[PDB]
């Protein structure tokens, strides 16, 4: 597990893959006999990402052209998710895609992304050299 | 006769089957619509094995 | 008090797997997803670009997309064009014969919604998802003739990210019930001749 | 040398339209059926010595 | 991008079209299905025989070996029949028919 | 004994089902089946607006990409007399004239992918690589949308757009007699294409045809002249046709008239009031106060652009020639900002009138080569 | 006949050549020409300064 | 003509690779797809019914010219080993041989046979 | 022939389908078989499923007249896209859970 | 209001058209007996005439009858802006069925075919009179500003 | 014709979309600093047919 070298532990990482993916879904196929479930996200879109992780926070739903406030107010996808995971699970396995009145996704709300690990096993994506390398994004954040 | 010969085995391994790109093999593919696994891979063997 | 919630999670997902019988699949899936071909397909305003998909512009057969013009032996088809009511009882067929790797996906903003055929019109179906399961939408009338090649790298994770244990997940049954009618029939109304 | 016919069958798959099999079984047929035979009654006398 | 460039593509391909979930249509079956591109594919295989490689290669000497390579290019037609006739609808049929 | 040539269609204008019977090899009786494409754009076109509905009509107009604007500008403009500069209508030229090779390519190669020239596919769309960078710069996106408001065009085409022709301008001219020797070479090109699906002028006419495929019968029925369209006609040109009609006359007359769009281009390039853009450019800016420039002349926008504007009881129809073929928009002159009543008329429609009628007796290449040099598309047929 | 026939036959052959070899030594400057078509993904085309993307 | 065994172990093999390939594309395949399944492709129309679709009165005739044509080469066969071997009245008995089949052709090219 | 309304999850098939394999693709089309979603989009236990094949008859026999065209299978078909919209936003229904795409033709879930 | 150019050459023959009087556009128009579409349709061409324009459909108010409409026009090597002559007939929701044009110039094969399904009238002298625009699996007839668009799921709020 | 230079363009198009329900595109957000095709460091873009110079 060398992924596992680097995610029980921190519990705060991003993924720094070729631009390609043809080489890290291996990687994500280990990680569903411990416990970790998958959650893929693409992040962007969401305002202040903490009502998007722990808050009932209203998705204003595709409009169809007319009527004026219609807002179906959204649950999060964090305890509901608890809910339905059984007792024996370790991590919730998370990937913030998209880590590269909104609210910018900027490394300050990726480190209030990395309280939900520690306070969600999240991970950042991001493209980047041939190799398949991965890095602590919490140091990269400020 | 080596003119023969050549001009023979271009239609003799089936070239061409079709006339163009988009030009389907004179119905809609050669006899290989339904044939979609080995089968397919197998009639593409062959076609470059003769 | 939520609505509509998510069924539970019946099995509890804990297995492992060997080594050496696991790699054989993943490289399998890798070479389904490195291999796939193109299904000929396209009507309307979402469509036209995608030639250009095999030219000096952009050329998307540089990774093997070899299109094939028939349902049976293919496994990627492109909803190219703003699909209306018709020509979709014939295009549902596609997608039922084709062997099961299919992972379809969208294209065209004008088959994930409908578009610029959304005000009124008993024609354009709202988008291509309320007939055919498929995996990724792709914006755009015309749409971004490089936006389709970033949707189809990010369609190469998915078959990578399956496993020896997911080649039982295409299986089907059936739900076959024994109703009858009791109605008047109709003669062919397309008669073929001049 | 079969890998130069190999690249000459390459080009020519992109300078001729291949033709229709109302002109293909007449030149199968009248066209290189006598010159086949020809050739032949040629190469007899040919290697008559 | 299948590597540096398409030396494995080829086999990959292969294996891709290795699985591919045989379909076997109804009209037709296992009776003339599976037996036809068997046919097809031993008419060019067994050709392999008499083909020579270099001094002193040959697989066997096989004094009728020209005449025998001409017999064996004269049995694939038989096997595009019966597949293209191992189906029932058009496109097939006379689609093999032409060939 | 019938079967229907596919609506997954293997051909290049998308869908079309063909059920025709087959003996064996040959066909005795074909029809084809339309409507699978319903833009119901006659049902929108009343509840709207202009500008609402100005990028609506490059939609079902994708492959033309041009021809519907012209009509769809006529009515708001040219019918209420919202006076056109003659610069902005030499601009407009430019564009039309663009949009002829933009047909003239969009046919040819595909055609060339029909009759048989199995390589030039992706040579034609190397050639067409450099129209998309001038849609692109020009007004749009990629097939240049919303290049026509009301009062005038969106904006003058930038600097780098209208003198920088010379690139294609001159490439293309030595380009073409390529496709000229190529085509009388290698006559297996020319023999399946020559003696098939012959047509006459006399039902040229009769059966309402119209373009290139008529004007090839010595009709010379080309309607790039019998419209003070702008006021264009200031340049010169050369009639295109031919005197047979069939499927090789079709080529003769599509290869033979792209010829004279870069002519009627370097007429406009330096015979437009403004010249190239970058002239006027700078031009502008050493008589700022008041000259010709700025004035009914040398002005892309007479009044001010808005979705409000009254109507009379004026009903007028244009027979605009594309080099597919004729269009048209009939409307009924209603007293409301919106009319009552649209209505179209494009030439696919008014070409498959005779597409039963041109397969007899035929095989299914016969058919093939017919379709392919007839030079249809869909989305013009359904509207 | 076939006196006209045993004159043609070599006519039409020789025309069949010099359509063929000529297309053949013509595009032969095609198949090895020196044009460098589009690369790869990381390549894109360039955008000037009118164009509509993300509003 | 020595040792043909090398002959019949290249059959075997060769034959049992194509039911090894099925056989083997078979032990890893899918249980799946009970759909329709009873229809071919390249017919979204989802058509069915027909017969009497065989145009054999042209193929027919170039199918029995072939028939007889073809028996002039496995008596050549004989004949095209045996040229030196033998004197030269060999040749002219194939002259004659071949050259009845060449008038044949001649009948067969006139009288209109070979067509569309 | 076999021309019915074959849109996602509604499939009333107007020729008798109901083997593994039709054997014809319509068995000369007598009677009028129908298969719910063999995408799994939502997952059946019986007695869910008893409602809708009860009102199949009030849909079959209550309200027909009109004769074997796809007016009636339109007209069929309208219902029964609301019918299970119905069974779901009273939570008696829920949707795939499986490994599919999970795609939600209706939305994401509420709060009521 | 006046006659046309058509009857200053056929008054000689005493049958005279419905003399209507000009258009909006700034041409003229002019109109037919319904029932009595086929004596034009051989007297034109034997003027001279064979190409039509404007095959539309019409209607009178939201809530009123049906109509058809037919301009045409001519062919020649010399001319100049030929005659605009434009037909308006006007029909009843009952009986709707007007001659046409097809058996006499081949123009409008399809033409008039739109007009079979598109609104509430159809016509003879012309086979195969079934729809192309609207599914055959549909019945009525829409694009009437008084039909009842279907109402259902899928054009009104849906929310 | 908007009053102050509100609605403009740009031009990215990574829409990773695995649900139509996932478009709410808010004020600030939208910025996002895109693909900046000059600011990246695996990208040399030479112009195309248009935008380079002439022959």
């Amino acid at each position: 597990g060398r992924w596992l070298d680097d995610v029980e532990k921190h519990k705060a990482l991003a993924i720094y893959p070729p631009h390609e993916g043809g080489y890290e879904g291996r990687y994500l196929n280990r990680l569903r006999y411990q416990g970790y479930y998958f959650l893929d996200l693409s992040a962007r879109g969401l305002g202040d990402p903490e009502s998007t992780l722990t808050k009932i926070h209203p998705v204003c739903p595709p409009s169809l052209g007319r009527q004026p406030v219609a807002r179906w107010y959204f649950p999060p996808e964090v305890d509901y998710r608890l809910s339905l995971l059984h007792p024996d699970a370790k991590g919730l396995i998370v990937w913030v895609y998209e880590a590269k009145r909104l609210q910018v996704l900027s490394k300050a709300e990726l480190q209030f992304l990395a309280m939900l690990p520690d306070l969600v096993r999240v991970i950042a994506e991001c493209g980047n050299w041939r190799k398949f390398i991965w890095k602590p994004l919490k140091q990269i954040s400020g | 006769g080596f003119l023969v010969f050549l001009i023979s085995s271009l239609a003799e391994c089936e070239r061409l089957p079709f006339d163009l790109p988009e030009a389907e093999e004179e119905l809609v593919a050669g006899y290989q619509t339904e044939y979609s696994g080995i089968k397919y891979g197998l009639f593409y063997l062959v076609s470059y094995l003769n | 008090t939520v609505m509509n919630l998510i069924e539970f999670p019946l099995l509890d997902q804990t297995s492992s797997n060997s080594v050496i019988s696991t790699t054989l699949n993943d490289l399998s899936n890798w070479s389904r997803l490195s291999s796939l071909w193109p299904l000929l397909y396209g009507t309307s305003c979402c469509f036209i670009e995608f030639a250009s998909l095999i030219g000096s512009r952009f050329d998307f057969d540089r990774y093997g997309l070899v299109p094939r013009s028939s349902p049976r032996q293919a496994d990627l088809i492109l909803t190219a064009g703003t699909v209306t009511m018709k020509m979709a009882p014939s295009l549902v067929r596609l997608y039922e014969q084709m062997p099961e790797p299919k992972y379809v996906i969208a294209m065209g903003a004008c088959t994930i919604t409908g578009g610029m055929f959304s005000t009124d019109s008993y024609s354009t179906v709202r988008g291509v998802d309320k007939l055919i399961p498929v995996d990724v939408y792709l914006p755009g009338c015309p749409p971004k003739p490089e936006a389709v090649i970033d949707a189809l790298t990010k369609l190469r994770k998915k078959i990578s990210r399956e496993i020896v244990e997911d080649r039982t997940l295409s299986q089907n049954k059936k739900r076959c019930f024994t109703t009858s009618h009791k109605l008047y029939v109709r003669r062919s109304t397309h008669t073929g001749t001049y | 040398k079969a890998y130069l016919f190999l690249f000459i069958s390459i080009t020519i798959r992109w300078t001729l339209p291949r033709m229709r099999m109302d002109q293909l079984l007449n030149l199968g047929w009248k066209f290189l059926l006598p010159i086949s035979l020809g050739n032949l009654l040629l190469t007899t006398s040919f290697q008559l010595v | 991008y299948a590597g540096p460039l398409g030396l494995l593509q080829a086999i990959a391909d292969g294996t891709k079209l290795l699985f591919k979930e045989d379909i076997l249509p109804s009209r037709g079956d296992i009776s003339l299905f599976s037996i036809g591109p068997s046919i097809a594919v031993i008419s060019v295989l067994l050709s392999f025989l008499v083909i020579p490689l270099g001094y002193h290669f040959v697989l066997a000497d096989l004094s009728i070996g020209v005449f025998l390579w001409i017999a064996i290019s004269s049995i694939a037609p038989i096997g595009l029949l019966m597949a293209g006739y191992s189906s029932n609808n058009k496109y097939s049929f006379l689609g093999g028919l032409r060939a | 004994m019938i079967v229907n040539m596919g609506p997954q269609h293997p051909s290049m204008h998308g869908v079309l089902r063909l059920i025709v019977t087959l003996d064996g090899e040959d066909v005795i009786d074909c029809e084809p089946i339309l409507g699978y494409l319903h833009r119901g754009m006659e049902k929108i076109a009343e509840n709207r607006t202009i500008i609402q509905y100005l990028p609506y009509v490059t939609r079902w107009d994708y492959l033309a990409t041009m021809f519907t604007e012209a009509i769809t500008v006529n009515a708001p403009e040219f019918l209420e007399n919202i006076q056109i500069p003659q610069r902005a209508s030499y601009i407009r030229v430019i564009m039309l004239e663009l949009s002829r090779i933009a047909s003239h390519l969009l046919w040819l190669g595909p055609f060339m992918a029909d009759l048989g020239a199995q390589t030039p596919f992706f040579y034609i769309f190397r050639e067409r690589e450099l129209i998309y960078d001038l849609f692109e710069a020009a007004t749009g996106m990629r097939m240049m949308h919303n290049y026509f408001r009301i009062g005038g065009v969106a904006a003058d085409l930038p600097y780098g757009w209208i003198d920088k022709c010379l690139d294609f301008c001159d490439y293309f001219l030595r380009g073409v007699v390529e496709y000229q020797q190529l085509i009388t070479q290698n006559p297996i090109f020319l023999e399946r294409v020559e003696g098939v699906g012959f047509i006459s002028g006399e039902e040229a006419v009769n059966w309402g045809l119209s373009g290139p495929m008529l004007r090839a019968s010595g009709i010379q029925w080309d309607l790039r002249k019998v419209d003070p369209y702008e006021s264009y006609n200031q340049f010169d040109w050369k009639v295109q046709w031919q005197k047979e009609g069939d499927s090789l006359a079709r080529y003769l007359v599509r290869v033979g008239e792209m010829s004279e769009s870069i002519k009627i281009i370097q007429q406009a390039i330096e015979k437009i009031p403004g010249g190239p853009y970058e002239n006027l450019e700078v031009r502008r800016f050493k008589k700022e106060k008041n000259s010709e420039w700025n004035d009914f002349e040398y002005k892309f926008l007479g009044k001010k652009p808005s979705p409000n504007f009254e109507l009379s009881r004026q009903e007028l129809y244009v027979r605009v020639e594309a080099p597919k073929g004729e269009l048209g928009i009939y409307l009924v002159g209603d007293d409301s900002l919106f009319p009552w009543r649209w209505k179209i008329r494009p030439p696919g429609f008014i070409n498959l009138q005779i597409l039963p009628q041109l397969v007899k007796k035929m095989k299914l290449a016969d058919i093939m080569t017919i379709l392919g040099s007839i030079d249809i598309i869909m989305g013009e047929v359904d509207r | 006949p076939m006196v006209t026939g045993f004159m043609s036959y070599g006519q039409q052959t020789i025309r069949a050549t010099r359509y063929i070899g000529q297309s053949f030594i013509t595009t032969l400057s095609h198949t090895n020409r020196l044009p460098i078509t589009i690369h790869y993904p990381y390549e894109k085309s360039i955008t000037p300064e009118r164009f509509r993307g993300r509003i | 003509l020595h040792e043909y065994d090398i002959f019949w172990t290249f059959l075997i093999i060769a034959s049992l690779i194509p039911i090894l390939a099925f056989s083997i594309s078979g032990l890893l395949a899918p249980v799946s797809e009970g759909p329709e399944k009873l229809s071919s492709y390249e017919s979204g129309i989802e058509p069915m019914g027909g017969a009497w679709v065989q145009f054999r009165i042209r193929y027919y005739m170039f199918a029995l010219v072939f028939v007889v044509f073809d028996v002039e080469t496995v008596f050549l066969y004989p004949w095209a080993m045996s040229f030196d071997v033998l004197g030269v009245s060999v040749f002219i008995e194939a002259l004659i041989f071949v050259l009845i089949l060449v008038v044949g052709l001649v009948y067969a090219w006139r009288k209109g046979a070979l067509e569309w | 022939q076999w021309l019915s309304c074959t849109t996602r999850h509604v499939r009333i098939y107007a020729a008798y389908i109901d083997p593994e394999t039709n054997a014809f693709d319509q068995t000369q089309t007598d009677k009028l078989t129908l298969m719910l979603d063999p995408t799994e989009e939502f997952v059946w236990t019986d007695e869910t499923c008893q409602m809708v094949y009860n009102e199949f008859q009030d849909l079959v026999d209550h309200y027909e007249g009109a004769p074997l065209s796809e007016y009636t299978l339109r007209l069929i078909g309208s219902d029964l896209e609301h019918y299970i919209r119905k069974l779901l936003y009273d939570g008696e229904i829920k949707y795939n859970m499986r490994s599919r795409v999970l795609n939600f033709s209706m939305g994401k879930p509420r709060v009521k | 209001m006046q006659q046309g150019w058509l009857s200053n050459w056929l008054v000689k023959h005493e049958v005279v058209h419905r003399s209507l009087g000009f258009d909006h556009r700034g041409i003229e128009t002019l109109q037919i007996k319904a029932g009595d579409w086929d004596s034009i349709a051989v007297i034109l061409y034997v003027y001279g005439y064979n190409y039509l324009r404007s095959q539309c459909a019409y209607d009178v108010a939201p809530g009123g009858s049906l109509a058809s409409v037919y301009h045409l026009t001519r062919i020649q090597y010399g001319i100049d802006n030929p005659e605009e002559v434009c037909i308006k007939v006007f029909a009843q929701k009952d009986n709707p069925r007007i001659p046409s044009v097809f058996w006499i110039w081949r123009s409008a094969d399809f033409q008039e075919r739109e007009s079979y399904d598109m609104v509430g009238i159809s016509y003879d002298n012309h086979p195969r009179l079934k729809r192309i625009l609207m599914p055959e699996s549909w019945i009525g007839w829409p694009l009437r500003k008084d039909y009842i668009t279907p109402n259902f799921y899928e054009i009104q709020d849906a929310h | 014709y908007c009053p102050t230079s509100c609605l403009s363009m740009t031009e990215e198009y990574e829409l990773s979309t695995y649900d139509r329900h996932e478009l709410n595109y808010n004020q600030i957000a939208l910025s996002r600093l895109p693909i900046s095709i000059m600011g990246d460091y695996t990208i040399q873009t030479i112009r195309n047919s248009s935008e380079s110079k002439i022959n």
